[PDB]
């Protein structure tokens, strides 16, 4: 009666159909890193950080988009599962230029924190390192495109949630830069969620900008206000 | 069995190479078109599959994918989304011209083959998509198009029957990835060209949400062939696996740079100089031979020799054929110089989904300009191998894997022009 | 190549812009081949008509096709953005693509990069202080088998040599145009040598099929 | 040091000139490296006696 | 390598060498760094406070 | 035949393409529509 | 007031325990003495996307974009 066996590393669940490999391996615990997916949003694949290498094939696929067939076997904690991990980490930090202290993003980092747990520790890719020029977005949100790693996730945001249609991909190759082609200072509702969505520090708040860096700041729960929704 | 095959005349799949007794549907129809074909199309798509599956067509384009399995994943029972047909045109792998002379000199059994193949599957309508360089060639199709719906034989009730088929063609914008598998569905869309990802197919998902394919124009010119003609007649030439004719073309460095069909197996010696010319400065000049065009690795002097022309036959050899730049490259070029040319084109002609290509033809980009200018390490050469172990089949499309696999061919094979360089610049700096 | 396009008028919209109704007429042949339901498929042939009527595409040209297909503008200025054809840039009436990869730069296109060069004066990807000579070196077009290639305005020109160089750049100072096809003779994508090619009359249906 | 930098934290150049390499010095120093559960011991010569450490 | 004075450095002809990173009062074993960080009017990052207690400053 | 029957493709013109797309638009089946005339309605 | 630094009568004001249950967090919380307020837990919520219901034919979920 719509289940699904799928083993993870020997431990048995079941899987409701339709669904992801991610949405099972978050169910028995085991966080497989992201970037590109975020529930929120719809199902993109573009930051490739997903792949894990599932028994019986020489490929090794994604686990953001991928149907899930009776009686899989998932192997996470493999060889060349950690050895895709490393490369497509060392394959993020090669055009990201040196910002990690004038990034407002220091204790809330995702690169950095995946990077540790997850990356290589001697670099290399010696030369070049391209510079993207920022743009004007919106005075309310300080916008640096430089960092942008170009995962794709404002634009679904935008054009999923917002419904405002400004923000797009531009250009082949390395050169993709994100934005708004035509000088248009982006202003519209929800246009401060956007420095919550974007996963690396490109895309910042503004008035904040330059006060702290999360570990001094102590987090407390309440209620909003000036909505009757809260 | 065949000893290793060549041309016997009047085998030839398709005749009237260029400039040929006239360009007509009356011309068609003397080399063998609008013959018989309805007794074909009122037997049954079951039967056509039998009919190309007998065949055994080995896929174009250099995929590897047949035919028949893939029109086998086509015969889904139709609900209420219709089944549309897309005719892939485009010439990537730079040395091409395939499809160009078919699409310059003969539509007509292009017209024959999308309307067999939108009978064959529950097919309804079939987009044609050109590339974008070729506006005179596509007027030469819309002319073709205009000539078979002046015969009133092809539009709605094709063949008399109460069977309707439509054709459009779209152009293209100037691509190698539009020519990709799935990239250009999206181009269709009018949404820009990026591939989609794999596990939900085209023949599930496909142009908005249909289930659709994409066939290649050599398929679609041999199709109705295999269809009015003798069940493995087409079969007899070549192996088992792979069967039939093929344009073995050399655009590049011969005596005469030209196209000539073939069967499936070859002696590479005879296929160079025995049809074409003959190599510039003679057999012992050139450095080394790339078969496939751009998607393939090298193939050297003591190695080319030998080796025949066949799909498992560079399976044998690492490497994967593909089509018409199956070329020479003489000693007086640097190979060096020409992959890195190759790999600013690859920079060039890249979409930016996936992150690997991405970065891994950026690095390869500038190291093959330090190579050039000969300013690395050997550890340096041996991270290009790294990296291109790296890339390959870890993205979206093969794109990034075409360009893993030069550089492996590079480096499995012409490592001392490497190190002398490299010694020669020591020599230089120092 | 500045994918930001920071007015500069002669742009800057509105430039005035607008089409012919025959145009308007294959407007709506474009927008009634595509199915209804997805008016959105038709972006690039609307924006190829575009440019066939004005030699590149402003803004304001954006700006029109949006409004004439109903769509937002910013699928358009990813198309516009995203493929080779189109020129955001001004040029002028003939357009020159020297194509020089792979079969084309190793079959020796730099004598022809060098002859186009100091034939014209200006240097590669840039333009001309006139008129008909936007030159561009570019990547594979497709048509290979021969030497190193010249598209200029949806036309070729293939077996070239620094006179035949010096000729169709006069000609095209001149006017007169010449042929599309190849040169050296060889009126095709031809084997050049003995014609190893068919030479019967083909029968066609005449002779042993089967099931038909 | 050892060399593996997700412990030890690098040397100036290639923390000027990295990504990882500064990544690495940036949060070592603010949060610390990441130490697996349980409980060791181990006992060394001090020149009083057993310097033990739990 | 003496460790005495806790001076600071400027750049080259140039403004204080200083971004307000926070990094010393992430790592300063009886916190007496405090930093409380502003931009000023140009657009670079910069202070407002950076207060060392030379009675905690263990060196 | 050794004669280049071809020369049928020198005569096109820039027009052409959009010409022909023009004229071949007739016996066209509708399209199938799906719901709303568009994404957003 | 000499330093700009926010000092404070809190010896109590920089706890924290983390657990692993509600019951025995709660049964600390009435053993050590003092009142307490229990929030309770919250997952996030299963969902139900895919890839082709991102590429739908009559429906509007659509991706419009890519
Ligand atoms: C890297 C790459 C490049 C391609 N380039 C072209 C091309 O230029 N033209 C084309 O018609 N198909 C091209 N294709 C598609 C293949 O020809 C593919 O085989 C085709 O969709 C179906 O061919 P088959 O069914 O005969 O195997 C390309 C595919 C890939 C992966
Ligand atoms: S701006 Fe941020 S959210 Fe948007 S694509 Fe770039 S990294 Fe992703
Ligand atoms: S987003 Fe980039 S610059 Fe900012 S902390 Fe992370 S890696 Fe450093
Ligand atoms: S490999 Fe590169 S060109 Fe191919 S789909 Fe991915 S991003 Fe696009
Ligand atoms: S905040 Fe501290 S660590 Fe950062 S630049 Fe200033 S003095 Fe150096
Ligand atoms: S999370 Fe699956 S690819 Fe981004
Ligand atoms: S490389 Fe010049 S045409 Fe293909």
């Amino acid at each position: 009666s719509n289940l699904i066996e799928v083993f993870v590393d020997g431990q048995s669940v079941m899987v409701e159909p339709g669904t992801t490999v991610l949405q099972a391996c978050e169910k028995v615990g085991m966080q497989i890193p992201r970037f590109c997916y975020h529930e929120r949003l719809s199902v993109a694949g573009n930051c490739r950080m997903c792949l894990v290498e599932i028994e019986k094939a020489p490929k090794v696929v994604a686990a953001c988009a991928m149907p899930v067939m009776k009686g899989w076997n998932i192997l996470t904690n493999s060889e060349k599962t950690k050895k895709a991990r490393e490369g497509v980490m060392e394959f993020l930090l090669a055009n990201h230029p040196l910002d990690c202290p004038i990034c407002d993003q220091g204790g809330e980092c995702d690169l950095q924190d995946q990077s540790m747990m997850f990356g290589s520790d001697r670099s290399r890719f010696l030369e070049g390192k391209r510079a993207v020029e920022d743009k004007n977005i919106g005075p309310l949100v300080k916008t640096i495109m430089t960092r942008c790693i170009q995962c794709t996730r404002c634009i679904r945001f935008a054009s999923e949630i917002a419904g405002v249609d400004d923000l797009g991909t531009t250009g082949r190759g390395n050169d993709m830069q994100v934005g708004t082609y035509i000088e248009k200072m982006f202003m519209s509702e929800l246009s401060g969620n956007i420095i919550d969505i974007c996963p690396v520090g490109a895309l910042t708040s503004k008035p904040y900008a330059f006060t702290a860096r999360p570990w001094e700041t102590r987090k407390t729960e309440s209620i909003d206000v000036m909505d009757a929704v809260g | 069995k065949t000893s290793f095959g060549s041309l016997k005349d009047e085998d030839r799949i398709f005749t009237n190479l260029y400039g040929r007794h006239d360009w007509r549907l009356k011309g068609a129809q003397s080399r063998g078109d609008w013959y018989k074909t309805k007794e074909i199309l009122l037997k049954g798509p079951d039967w056509i599959l039998g009919e190309v599956k007998t065949s055994g067509l080995r896929g174009r384009g250099g995929a590897g994918f047949p035919t028949g399995l893939k029109w086998s994943f086509m015969n889904k029972p139709s609900d209420g989304r219709p089944k549309y047909l897309v005719v892939n045109a485009d010439e990537g792998e730079p040395g091409t011209c395939k499809d160009r002379e078919i699409i310059r000199h003969d539509p007509h059994k292009l017209v024959e083959g999308c309307l067999v193949g939108g009978r064959a599957m529950g097919a309804r309508a079939a987009y044609i998509y050109i590339r974008g360089e070729f506006y005179n060639e596509a007027s030469n199709l819309q002319v073709a198009i205009r000539e078979a719906y002046e015969a009133g034989l092809i539009g709605k009730n094709a063949c008399g029957s109460g069977y309707d088929f439509d054709v459009f063609v779209v152009r293209g914008a100037g691509a190698y990835i539009c020519g990709e598998e799935t990239a250009l569905i999206e181009s269709i869309e009018g949404k820009q060209g990026k591939p989609r990802l794999k596990p939900p197919f085209p023949a599930d998902v496909g142009v908005f949400g249909c289930p659709t394919t994409v066939a290649n124009v050599e398929t679609v010119a041999v199709s109705p062939t295999i269809c009015r003609r003798g069940g493995a007649w087409f079969a007899s030439f070549g192996r088992e696996r792979n069967s039939g004719t093929k344009l073995f073309n050399i655009s590049g460095h011969v005596n005469n740079p030209c196209t000539v069909e073939e069967e499936m197996s070859v002696p590479l010696k005879e296929l160079i100089e025995k049809h074409a010319g003959g190599v510039t400065g003679g057999w012992d000049n050139l450095l080394a031979v790339i078969p496939g065009g751009s998607s393939t690795p090298l193939i050297p002097k003591s190695v080319c020799e030998t080796v025949l022309m066949d799909f498992d036959a560079l399976i044998q050899a690492q490497t994967g054929l593909g089509t018409a730049a199956v070329i020479v490259m003489d000693r007086s070029t640097d190979i060096v110089k020409a992959i890195a040319r190759l790999i600013e084109f690859y920079k060039h002609e890249s979409c930016g989904q996936c992150t690997p290509c991405r970065e891994g033809v950026d690095w390869m980009n500038k190291v093959m300009a330090r190579f050039v200018r000969g300013d690395a390490r050997p550890a340096e050469i041996d991270s290009l191998w790294e990296i291109s172990k790296q890339i390959e089949g870890h993205t979206i499309c093969a794109l990034g894997d075409g360009a893993a696999w030069p550089v492996q061919g590079l480096i499995r094979h012409f490592r001392p022009e490497l190190e002398e360089r490299m010694q020669r610049f020591a020599q230089q700096h120092q | 190549a500045l994918f930001v396009h920071r007015d500069t008028p002669k742009n800057n919209p509105e430039t005035p812009f607008d089409f012919t109704p025959e145009n308007y007429k294959r407007i709506e042949a474009i927008v009634k081949n595509y199915p209804e339901g997805h008016k959105a498929a038709a972006v690039l042939p609307v924006l190829d008509l575009a440019q066939r009527q004005n030699g590149w595409l402003p803004i304001s040209a954006m700006n029109k096709v949006a409004e004439i297909l109903q769509v937002p503008p910013m699928r358009v200025y990813e198309v516009a953005t995203f493929y080779t054809m189109y020129n955001r840039k001004p040029v002028g009436k003939y357009h020159i693509q020297v194509c020089t990869t792979t079969p084309c730069m190793l079959r020796n296109s730099d004598s022809i990069l060098e002859a186009i060069q100091k034939k014209l004066g200006i240097k590669v990807g840039e333009t001309t202080p006139d008129k008909l000579f936007t030159l561009i070196e570019v990547e594979c077009l497709g048509a290979c088998v021969n030497a190193p290639m010249v598209q200029i305005n949806d036309n070729y020109y293939e077996d070239l040599t620094p006179k035949d160089i010096e000729e169709i750049i006069d000609e095209l100072k001149a006017g007169k145009i010449p042929k599309p096809g190849p040169r050296s003779g060889r009126f095709s994508c031809e084997p050049a040598g003995g014609l190893t090619s068919l030479t019967e009359p083909p029968k066609g249906p005449g002779f042993g099929v089967q099931a038909g | 040091k050892v060399d593996d930098a997700k412990v030890s934290p690098p040397k100036r150049a290639e923390m000027k000139t990295s990504m990882e390499s500064l990544i690495h010095h940036f949060k070592l120093y603010t949060e610390g490296y990441q130490v697996p559960p349980g409980a060791t011991y181990t006992a060394i010569e001090a020149p009083k006696g057993e310097f033990g450490v739990y | 390598r003496f460790r005495g004075e806790h001076a600071l450095r400027r750049y080259p002809s140039g403004e204080e060498r200083c971004i307000a990173c926070k990094l010393c009062e992430a790592v300063c074993p009886a916190q007496a760094i405090t930093i409380e960080a502003e931009p000023r009017a140009d657009g670079s990052r910069r202070t407002t406070r950076y207060d060392i207690d030379m009675t905690k400053c263990i060196y | 035949n050794t004669t280049y029957k071809n020369l049928q493709h020198h005569d096109y013109s820039t027009y052409t393409f959009l010409d022909l797309n023009l004229d071949l638009s007739k016996f066209r089946m509708p399209q199938p529509s799906s719901g709303r005339e568009s994404p957003r309605h | 007031p000499l330093m700009g630094w926010a000092s404070t009568a809190d010896p109590l004001s920089n706890l924290v325990l983390t657990f692993s249950t509600k019951e025995d967090a709660i049964a600390f919380a009435e053993k050590n003495g003092w009142s307490y307020d229990v929030e309770e837990r919250k997952v996030p919520k299963p969902k139900s996307k895919s890839y082709g219901a991102n590429f739908s034919w009559n429906k509007r979920t659509r991706v419009s974009t890519k």
